[PDB]
């Protein structure tokens, strides 16, 4: 996944 | 007359948005009363995100590891705890702009406004739907994490979404404000498939009612159907099955237009089987599924 | 990654919205400092609207004919005047929530947020474009008059639109906050044709750049074109001609993607001539023209 | 036209  | 996707006015949420920093991670927090809600992944390094033990990682953090900024004012953190996947920071000041509010879990296919924020600063407001598969087709840039979804219910801001993450398709996953994920997602770097993204049939039907109310009628036919036979065709086209309760919530629009729900169902059946023949409905070339029956009732008188 | 139509956060405009009543006409006003801006047609009977002499009609009105309500508080009107098609009511109190603001006339094809209000109460926020023919494809219900369009420019609310009326097609016409109409429209009951509603070519090009930035590339071809030869095809399809200055404002996105403006022009030329073959771009089956180059730059980093 |  990609956060932020 | 004119029909548009509309967000709730955001003013009441704007005055709740803050910056939260932990090490070199900055994202958004929601400051209601004296509590700041944000995603707990704010406490993680890139290494931690591979197999985070959040309890262990949070214990190793102290209050002063959390830099909260409400405007150019810095908030004093006097407590840090965890509810599910949301960090709660307790702070020494109650938000003067704290509106009347409530925390609600929404149903797949329900709509809500996102106030997209960057570094604690409101950037944009847009309306979207919780997809059947519990993802959000959102617009989120790095630092959009902690941005919230809401409805305004009379006087009462109903918070229903906080953004946590993006999946490889560019769709967005997040939690209610009790920190439970919508859908089968986990706040860690592991393979995580969303289900099949089906069309929200009850929302399409509402929108076709909207189209009728606004003088777009071309797709109305003389045919009819049963709820079982409609769902046979729906299943084939990746449409969610229509339930008696869907028919129920469509009742108000059926009444206003005079078109029985199953007659509107017969019109949709035919559009699915035959397409639009290069024609448009309310300016769209595709069937729109991000308007609930209540959305249409709200906008259409 | 994700791309959405977004309005500016509305909080700063919410705290400027008021109710104005004159006889049995209630619509919205914008309370900045001690002045309330609203449409002057508020002073007319249905009979007056056939051939209004606004100077004569307004002279016959006094302060107490104007009922202003900011919440459940009633504002004292100490002066009524006219600038073009906007009534200015001077009032005994300066708006405490008066933000930093400015009055701007926008160009055809520029975008702005509408805060749709009913009886002085914020109902919804949506993003739209000034059409080439100076109409707004708005969502407005009876009592939506006096609802305003704006951009937020750093700290500064730039007011650019006030809603006055609806044309027989359901499109919306209005003024800047100096009370001059966008387009050839007049605030009286007479036949009033909008021009041909052309597609905003420079906005489509921005949106195709958006599509590239977000990993939709299928429509990119190896072909190229001149600005003259592109405009030949554009003219045929009811697209606005592209000017050197359009190319100029696209420069930033050309730079970010590495695709020359005239190469993107060659891709659009081909979509126009051949259609999409049942494919979509950023989820749309139609080419979208309500995103300016600045809109895309703003959202895409 | 239609006002309001």
């Amino acid at each position: 996944i990609e956060t932020d | 007359s004119g029909f548009r996707k509309m967000a709730f006015p955001s003013g009441k949420v704007e005055g709740c948005m803050v910056q939260v920093t932990c090490g070199t991670t900055t994202l958004n927090g929601l400051w209601l009363d004296d509590v700041v809600y944000c995603p707990r992944h704010v406490i993680c390094t890139s290494e931690d995100m591979l197999n985070p033990n959040y309890e262990d990682l949070l214990i190793r953090k102290s209050n002063h590891n959390f830099l909260v900024q409400a405007g150019n004012v810095q908030l004093r953190v006097i407590g840090h705890s965890m509810q599910n996947c949301v960090l709660k920071l307790k702070v020494d000041t109650a938000n003067p702009k704290t509106p009347k509010y409530k925390f609600v879990r929404i149903q797949p296919g329900q709509t809500f406004s996102v106030l997209a924020c960057y570094n604690g600063s409101p950037s944009g407001v847009y309306q979207c739907a919780m997809r059947p598969n519990f993802t959000i087709k959102g617009s989120f840039l790095n630092g959009s994490c902690g941005s919230v979804g809401f409805n305004i219910d009379y006087d009462c801001v109903s918070f229903c979404y906080m953004h946590h993450m993006e999946l490889p398709t560019g769709v967005h996953a997040g939690t209610d404000l009790e920190g439970n994920f919508y859908g089968p997602f986990v706040d860690r770097q592991t393979a995580q498939a969303a289900g099949t993204d089906t069309t929200i049939t009850v929302n399409v039907l509402a929108w076709l009612y909207a189209a009728v109310i606004n003088g777009d009628r071309w797709f109305l036919n003389r045919f009819t159907t049963t709820l079982n036979d409609f769902n046979l065709v729906a299943m084939k086209y990746n449409y969610e099955p229509l339930t008696q309760d869907h028919v129920d919530i469509l009742g108000p629009l059926s009444a206003q237009t005079g078109i029985a729900v199953l007659d509107m169902c017969a019109s949709l059946k035919e559009l699915l089987q035959n397409g639009m023949n290069g024609r448009t409905i309310l300016g769209s070339a595709l069937l729109e599924d991000e308007f609930t029956p209540f959305d249409v009732v709200r906008q259409c008188s």
